[PDB]
């Protein structure tokens, strides 16, 4: 409403203002990265979550000022002037072709559902408080160490395949805490200063709260 | 010198547009057929099967941009 | 000083046709002179607006063609 | 005038031929063609051969930077007759070959006529005595190889094959082997096939087979893929009429078989029948070469043929234990080692008839003198102990631990220490451990050298006996303490070292009374005037501090460390090293033992335990700074290290920036970080580069905890990267590198993109340290902010008009490309099609 | 062979960026296309200079360093400055005497204040976007204002008090604008007491 | 009293007119002598050095004229006549308050300079050729 | 090393022989020469580990004691996935010091 989010096939999201008094279509923001966006979805009045051909998922939130009132020659770097900024990049591994903000279970809360091209279906759920975010960050930062992937591919350097990862905790590595031998679970859990049933309770609470 | 003999695609101070773009196209083709899902995406856009797309890509890596200049 | 004007491109003649075939004893001073009151008025007699598109054109017949392109 | 007219150095009176034209001045006109150049390149050589090291490095840089201008002609006809003087030195010869290789990267493809003139000087470096002269010889013949190509080498070194002199022929063979290494075997393998089958004079065949032998002994397992086509060259030998050709063909077969282990045995099948006929049919030195060849072949063989060839070569080996000549003694001493390392030779056969004439004829005195007959004999005796047993060999040589030759006791102790290191001490009964305990005590007591072989033998033996050494600790320790009182000074050093070897065996033998006996004894032997005595005292006392607790030892640390703080002012490297090892262990594990002002008054002492030329001293003292800080707090030791930053000496400022990073991470870093950020306001150069170097080390040390402190120090590096003095920029670029790899994957990609804007204009610097610091920072930011961002920066400078910007931007693009080649696929720009070629990647462009 | 700046400006879809040297390249169309590609950054300014990128900062004197505010609120600057000015009076007699008899606890500030200032009061600095490279003059080009507002600095120099009363506060060109019209070049400028209400549109003026 | 010596932000020294950097204390004061500093000093003596100066106050004889000072001067033995100059009170050795008048200053080499206060703005002309006379033989000096 | 710029690495294909470091070199990263955060073992090629060359220091050529390692900043930059990091030549240092 009153804004347009034009997805280029190569560069990125280009914000466009439409005016009522005139009929102009004024570009007033674009993004610094190239993306090859496939589809996209609006989350707030500012932010646009998008997905690309190569596998990633980005979220581009406008800066807090970014005034739309631009009436009409130099650009900033051969483009627009208010460059938007990115507040997550994450690698999924498949070309994500559908993003949607919804609530999959009544009694739950909103969660960005993505449906990939190789059949998979995932969600990206926000964190409520910093204690949850810091706990899950330390859980997956332990699981990159104790439980490396099978092919030898480094997990941080898989999720940071094209662009480096930002503000996303991989819950598929976290939900392999329930799949180790119990000596490893006891080691990680005493490193977390909890007990492994409490860690598995905390680890499935996010899934049952947000989704299936 | 020794890089461009060993690690192909690097390039030097006198690398023309054609050599840089032919290394660009060859690395693009090997990453298309390397990733499964870019190959999925290029198979949906035609009705070709995956082996038809891989043969079409693999036969193009010899001279992808055209004859040299 | 001899080396100070041999390093700096000075007293090595370059000519800007649009300001009445004015002369310039330095390349740095030349590309500086393009954004000046004299050269801007010399394009203002042509009616060509002062932008950065017309940066290093000297001959009028190229400048009027370039402004015809826009 | 008898010395030339300036501050040119002193001419020795036999250097007045090569620098003869320096005593007369030219006043450069009326005699100045290129002659005024060559006299100049005369002068530089005198500044290199005879000068002070500033004159050396000045003339050496001035002769490398103008080697294009001087040309190989004058330069080599001056350098080469200087090396052909009969009155050189070792260091003058070394500086001359340094001068020759330092112009071989500049005169690429211009030393084409001067290859043979280089080789007739450089070829005797390969047969030289000292190892590093051999390495310089091999290195510059490999450089001459890669610089002169291949066909020039073949045209030069072919007349040196049928040459009359044997020394030029042998050195030509070794030169051919090193050019074969630097240019690959199959480049010149047709030439070896040519020269080895050439039949006009046998010396050409002998030379080519020598070439094959030195190729095999030079490059070990890189002869393996070309092995079959190379042994086919040699196998046309062994049937030549000359004994020298057959002998060197057998030696070449031995070198190839030692090189290809264990492989290629199918490629050796056409060699075994002339080898068998040769060892059966005749005696001589051809027997010795054939015997070395079969002794290297049969470990490459399958067990049936290995057993058959071993059991009918032992007859000749027993026949040649009586042999007088020394090279066949060395050869059968080698052949026994491989002929019993396999299955097939049963242990009773060996203990009945292999080893008794072995010990009769090989454990002599003269075999211990020659080093290549020392080490071969002891390594063969160890293998005979591997097969037969430990006790059967040890009981046969244990009575000679009490001999009167020091080299023979050294040989026997080295044999026994290698056996009991390999096998163990379970075999030795109680009737023989007293024999060897008295043997090693007498052998330790009566050595005249400073060798550590008796010490390591004692340590390995009493480690192997374990708990069975208990009724010898009264015998040993009473031997030790009376050893510690001597008019001699080194034998006290022999005693205390022994304690540091036998401290580990008394706790595992329930002997802590006697450790409590000799800790308090060693407490008063550390007022010793001699430094190397007191260093071994401190080593023994360190071993006792380890093997007991720190808090349950009898000269207790309440009054052991106060005695150690004046030891720490001793400038000897041994005493410093052992004293700060002990002070570091006391400082982290026992810091509740002294005054916490004593720690202050020794952390002023560890500022001069830097400037210590040993680099283990300097890296133990910074750990000691960290431990002292963890004891008494990171606010007094930090002010000490920040006062130390204005001292004018590196090796005293970089090793305190290390210490500031150590106290930063051993406490939490905020405890140091405002004070360390405040010292950037001190308007001196060394303290500002000190806080930048210490931030580099701090971020490298803390790693993933840099997410908290990056916003604090980004306004510091943004000020350092704007500063004129380029050491600020190289150290701030190092900080950007370590910080960028420390916050990877944490979402701090905005601060690094800020700092990249200031790092990136330092791309065009040409000082090598700052260019490698900025380029390490760029390839360390590539992973932090992405290859996309670094490709956006590296773009549009790739095709800039100037070569000076084009090559720097292309090498940063090469670093990005080989860093992450896959990730660049999404980030490439769109490049439209011209007339003849198509450039749009159309596959990415279409959409479902 | 090297066609001049004229024809190169004719050929390129964006002749804004093609400069004096790009005709002397080895591929001008590609170079000016990459110069006009979207989010790239340009080559540093000192590739053609003669002064080694910062050896023109010779004679200018600069402040030492401004510590960030959260670190300055730990008192470390005041204690450390007092300690340096105390140590600058010591002779070598007392400098080597307090090397063996040290009085410690000279600063000994606390750890809760430092852990607060690095974790509670941490401040985001003023960063910059990825295009904004650095050149030598950069921090002294700081000059990089609107119709209808006047700064406090300009109002002191003009003697024009900021107040809301659109007629006594106005700029002294008010009477002339009532006579001659509003700005020819600001058609939508609204001035309080002219074409905007006097007490309502008190921002001096506004484009609306 | 050097006005071009600067110490920069990192404890080195700089000549400000030459714009040159110097590492240590002794490398600036060996640059103040040298072809870079002297020629830049010229771009930005002997008779002054050898002035004999006893500093002896001569005897003046001021007198109100109408249509003049009479200085008795002992022997100079040189060709150069005594010289006058009008000087302002703005620059002085003590610089104290009340500066704001002019002095007619008289000098000749071996002996002391003499000053005469003028509070009126204009009454005469303190010029050399127009209005001075030198009775060198009797050694009385004139100026009106 | 990075201090001596004339030293070259082997850079051939890394085999299974684990590289070793001497007593004078203990703790060093092979590429960086930094002492902190070792993460990845060193695998030297087969020509650089043959016969008398076994168990020998990667940097020195002296007798090895401990296992060699890449640091974490070599691991995450993937400097462990180029070749055999065995420093081949001894050049212009520890040779004139032998000659002095
Ligand atoms: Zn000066
Ligand atoms: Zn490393
Ligand atoms: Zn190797
Ligand atoms: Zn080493």
């Amino acid at each position: 409403g009153h804004r347009v989010i034009v997805s280029d096939v190569q560069e990125s999201f280009i914000w466009v203002r439409y005016k009522r008094n005139e009929n102009q279509l004024i570009i007033f923001a674009d993004d610094t990265y190239p993306r090859w966006v496939t589809t996209a979805s609006l989350l707030d009045y500012d932010t646009v979550a998008g997905a690309d051909k190569f596998g990633n998922i980005c979220v581009v939130r406008l800066p807090p000022n970014t005034n739309d009132e631009v009436d009409e020659d130099r650009g900033l770097l051969n483009g627009a002037s208010q460059k938007a900024e990115v507040i997550m990049n994450y690698h999924v591994g498949e070309t994500v072709l559908s993003l949607q903000k919804t609530t999959l279970i009544p009694g739950g809360s909103e969660s960005l559902v993505y449906t990939t091209l190789s059949g998979g279906i995932g969600i990206l759920v926000p964190f409520t408080s910093h204690e949850d975010h810091d706990f899950f960050q330390h859980v997956e930062m332990h699981l990159r160490s104790e439980h490396p992937p099978l092919c030898g591919r480094d997990h941080l350097s898989f999720r940071s395949y094209y662009f480096p990862v930002k503000n996303v905790i991989d819950g598929d590595l976290c939900e392999q805490f329930n799949s180790m031998e119990p000596n490893k679970q006891k080691n990680v859990s005493e490193e977390l200063d909890r007990t492994p049933p409490e860690v598995s309770k905390k680890l499935e609470d996010i899934r049952t709260r947000y989704a299936f | 010198e020794h890089l461009q003999s060993k690690y192909i695609g690097t390039g030097h101070a006198d690398t023309t547009k054609w050599e840089w773009l032919v290394n660009q196209h060859r690395d693009s083709y090997c990453s298309y057929m390397g990733h499964f899902d870019l190959l999925n995406y290029f198979a949906i856009a035609e009705n070709e099967s995956k082996a038809r797309v891989r043969f079409n890509l693999m036969e193009k890596m010899l001279q992808p941009c055209g004859p040299p200049a | 000083p001899y080396w100070l004007y041999k390093l700096h491109g000075l007293n090595i003649n370059y000519n800007c046709e649009i300001c009445g075939n004015y002369t310039y004893r330095g390349p740095k001073a030349f590309q500086r002179h393009f954004a000046e009151w004299r050269h801007a008025h010399g394009m203002r007699c042509l009616g060509i607006p002062n932008t950065a598109h017309f940066a290093n054109v000297t001959q009028i017949e190229d400048a009027v063609s370039l402004w015809a392109k826009l | 005038n008898d010395q030339p007219s300036g501050n040119l150095p002193f001419l020795k009176p036999d250097d007045i031929q090569y620098f003869d034209k320096l005593l007369v001045d030219v006043d450069e006109s009326t005699l100045s063609p290129e002659e005024q150049k060559e006299r100049k390149i005369m002068k530089l050589l005198l500044k290199i051969k005879n000068g002070t090291p500033p004159m050396r490095k000045a003339a050496l840089r001035q002769i490398t930077d103008k080697a294009r201008e001087f040309g190989a002609g004058p330069l080599f006809n001056q350098i080469l007759p200087l090396l052909m003087s009969p009155t050189l030195e070792d260091q003058e010869r070394h500086l001359l070959v340094k001068v020759i290789d330092r112009i071989l990267y500049k005169l690429d493809d211009l030393v084409r006529p001067y290859v043979h003139k280089i080789l007739v000087v450089i070829e005797p470096l390969l047969i030289d005595e000292d190892y590093y002269a051999r390495v310089e010889g091999r290195e510059i013949i490999s450089n001459l190889a890669k610089a002169a190509g291949l066909a020039t080498m073949i045209s030069t070194m072919r007349p040196d094959i049928d040459n009359m002199d044997e020394y030029v022929r042998n050195t030509t063979a070794r030169a051919f082997a090193v050019v074969a290494s630097a240019l690959g075997i199959p480049s010149l393998l047709p030439f070896l096939k040519a020269v080895c089958k050439s039949k006009k004079s046998w010396q050409a065949r002998h030379t080519g087979i020598k070439i094959v032998q030195q190729i095999a002994i030079l490059m070990g397992c890189a002869i393996l893929p070309h092995l079959r086509s190379l042994v086919e060259i040699i196998e046309h030998g062994l049937v030549d009429e000359q004994q020298k050709v057959r002998t060197i063909s057998a030696l070449a077969i031995a070198a190839l078989a030692e090189a290809a282990t264990p492989y290629g045995i199918e490629s050796f099948d056409s060699v075994l029948k002339p080898l068998w006929k040769g060892i059966r049919q005749h005696r001589g030195k051809g027997l010795a070469a054939f015997l070395k060849a079969i002794g290297y072949l049969i470990p490459l063989m399958d067990a049936e043929y290995a057993n058959y060839y071993t059991r009918e070569v032992m007859l000749i080996l027993i026949r040649e234990f009586q042999s007088p000549d020394e090279e066949m003694k060395k050869i059968v001493l080698k052949v026994v080692k491989q002929c019993c390392g396999t299955d097939g030779v049963e242990a009773n056969y060996i203990k009945t008839e292999i080893l008794p004439p072995f010990f009769k004829h090989f454990w002599q005195h003269r075999m211990a003198l020659d080093r290549r007959n020392y080490r071969q004999l002891v390594d063969t005796t160890v293998e005979l102990a591997n097969k037969v047993g430990a006790a059967e060999i040890i009981s046969r040589i244990v009575d000679d631990l009490k001999d009167e030759a020091e080299q023979y006791r050294k040989m026997v102790m080295e044999t026994i220490e290698k056996i009991m290191g390999n096998l163990g001490a379970a075999d030795i009964d109680h009737k023989l451990e007293e024999q060897l305990i008295d043997g090693i005590l007498y052998a330790f007591q009566e050595q005249t050298t400073e060798d550590s072989v008796m010490l390591n033998g004692f340590g390995t033996v009493v480690n192997a006996l374990g708990k069975r050494v208990k009724p010898y600790l009264p015998q040993i320790c009473g031997t030790v303490l009376w050893r510690l009182n001597n008019k001699s000074a080194k034998v006290r050093q022999q005693a205390a070292d022994l304690i540091s070897r036998t401290a580990v065996v008394m706790k595992t033998c329930q002997e802590e009374k006697l450790m409590g006996h000799l800790g308090v004894v060693l407490y008063e032997y550390l007022g010793e005037e001699y430094p190397e005595v007191l260093g071994s005292i401190l080593g023994a006392l360190k071993a006792i501090v380890n093997v007991i607790g720190m808090h349950k030892m009898t000269p207790p640390i309440k009054d052991l460390l106060p005695r150690l703080t004046p030891i720490l002012k001793n400038r000897h490297e041994k005493v410093q090293e052992n004293c700060i090892d002990l002070v570091g262990r006391i400082a982290d594990r026992g810091a509740e033992y002294v005054s916490a002002r004593e720690w202050m008054r020794i952390c002023f002492e560890l500022l001069e335990l830097l400037k210590a030329h040993k680099k283990a001293i300097r890296r133990a003292t910074v750990n000691t700074f960290g431990y002292i800080a963890k004891a008494i707090g990171p606010h007094d030791v930090l002010a000490t290290l920040l006062n130390n930053l204005k001292v004018q000496e590196r090796q005293n400022r970089v090793c305190t920036t290390v210490a500031i990073a150590i106290v930063a991470e051993t406490c939490s870093p905020f405890t140091v970080l405002p004070a360390l950020m405040n010292e950037y306001r001190v308007p001196e150069l060394n303290v500002q580069n000190g806080v930048l170097k210490s931030l580099s080390f701090l971020f490298e040390y803390i790693g993933e905890m840099g997410k908290d402190y990056i916003y604090a120090v980004t306004p510091l590096l943004e000020d350092a990267l704007m500063d004129r003095d380029l050491v600020h920029r190289q150290t701030a670029s190092a900080v950007v590198q370590h910080m960028s790899l420390g916050v990877y994957g944490f979402g701090c990609e905005d601060s690094l993109n800020h700092l990249l804007n200031y790092v990136w204009p330092n791309v065009f610097e040409t000082s090598p340290h700052v260019i490698q610091a900025v380029m390490g920072a760029l390839e360390g930011l590539r992973v932090a902010i992405g290859p996309c961002r670094m490709l956006q920066y590296c773009l549009q400078g790739l095709f800039h008009p100037a070569r000076k910007v084009r090559d720097v931007y292309w090498k940063i693009y090469n670093s990005i490309y080989i860093g992450s080649q896959d990730a660049l696929i999404a980030h490439y720009p769109r490049i439209y099609n011209d007339d003849k070629n198509t450039y749009i990647r159309y596959e990415l462009d279409y959409i479902l | 062979n090297r066609f001049t700046v004229a024809e190169l400006k004719q050929l390129v879809a964006r002749p804004d960026v093609v400069e004096m040297h790009d005709v002397t390249a080895q591929d001008p169309k590609l170079l000016v296309h990459l110069k006009a590609t979207r989010n790239s950054v340009p080559v540093p300014r000192h590739w053609c200079f003669k002064r080694k990128y910062l050896q023109g900062k010779r004679g200018i004197e600069k402040p030492p360093f401004e510590l960030p505010d959260f670190i300055k609120r730990t008192g470390i600057q005041e204690m450390r400055e007092a300690l340096q000015e105390k140590e600058e009076q010591k002779t070598m007699k007392s400098k080597m005497r307090e090397k063996v008899r040290p009085k410690m606890g000279k600063i000994d500030i606390d750890y809760q204040k430092l852990h607060d200032a690095f974790f509670k009061w941490q401040t985001k600095p003023k960063l910059t976007i990825h295009g904004d490279l650095y050149y030598e003059g950069k921090e002294f080009e700081t000059r990089l204002k609107k119709p209808g507002d006047l700064s406090d600095e300009l109002r002191i120099s003009l003697g024009m008090p900021v107040g809301p009363n659109a007629h006594k506060v106005p700029p002294p060109w008010l009477i002339a604008m009532q006579r001659y019209g509003p700005p020819p070049s600001y058609p939508n400028l609204k001035i309080p007491g002219l074409n905007s209400p006097i007490p309502e549109s008190c921002s001096f003026g506004y484009h609306a | 009293k050097d006005p071009y010596f600067m110490k920069n932000h990192l404890g080195s020294y700089e000549c400000k007119l030459c714009l040159t950097l110097h590492n240590n204390e002794g490398s600036y004061l060996a640059h103040t002598q040298g072809k870079k500093h002297q020629t830049n000093l010229a771009r930005r003596v002997e008779v002054k050095k050898f002035v004999k100066i006893g500093r002896p106050g001569y005897k003046v004889t001021k007198q109100r004229d109408s249509e003049l000072f009479q200085i008795d001067y002992p022997e100079i033995a040189e060709g150069i006549m005594p010289r006058h100059r009008f000087m302002s009170a703005y620059e002085q050795r003590i610089e104290p308050p009340d500066r704001r008048w002019q002095y007619l200053l008289m000098a000749a080499e071996p002996y002391e300079t003499i000053a005469f206060k003028v509070p009126s703005r204009e009454i005469d002309k303190a010029e050399g050729k127009f209005w001075t006379h030198w009775n060198r033989e009797t050694k009385q000096f004139f100026l009106q | 090393a990075k201090h001596h710029p004339d030293l070259i690495f082997c850079r051939k294909q890394a085999g299974v022989a684990i590289g070793r470091l001497c007593e004078k070199c203990d703790g060093k990263c092979v590429i960086c020469d930094s002492y902190v955060r070792p993460c990845t073992l060193v695998r030297i090629c087969d020509e650089c580990n043959y016969g008398s060359y076994q168990g020998r220091c990667v940097i020195c050529g002296g007798p090895g004691v401990s296992d060699a390692y890449y640091c974490k900043e070599c691991t995450i930059q993937e400097k462990d996935r180029d070749g055999c990091p065995k420093i081949v030549n001894l050049g212009s240092s520890k040779t004139d010091l032998f000659y002095e």
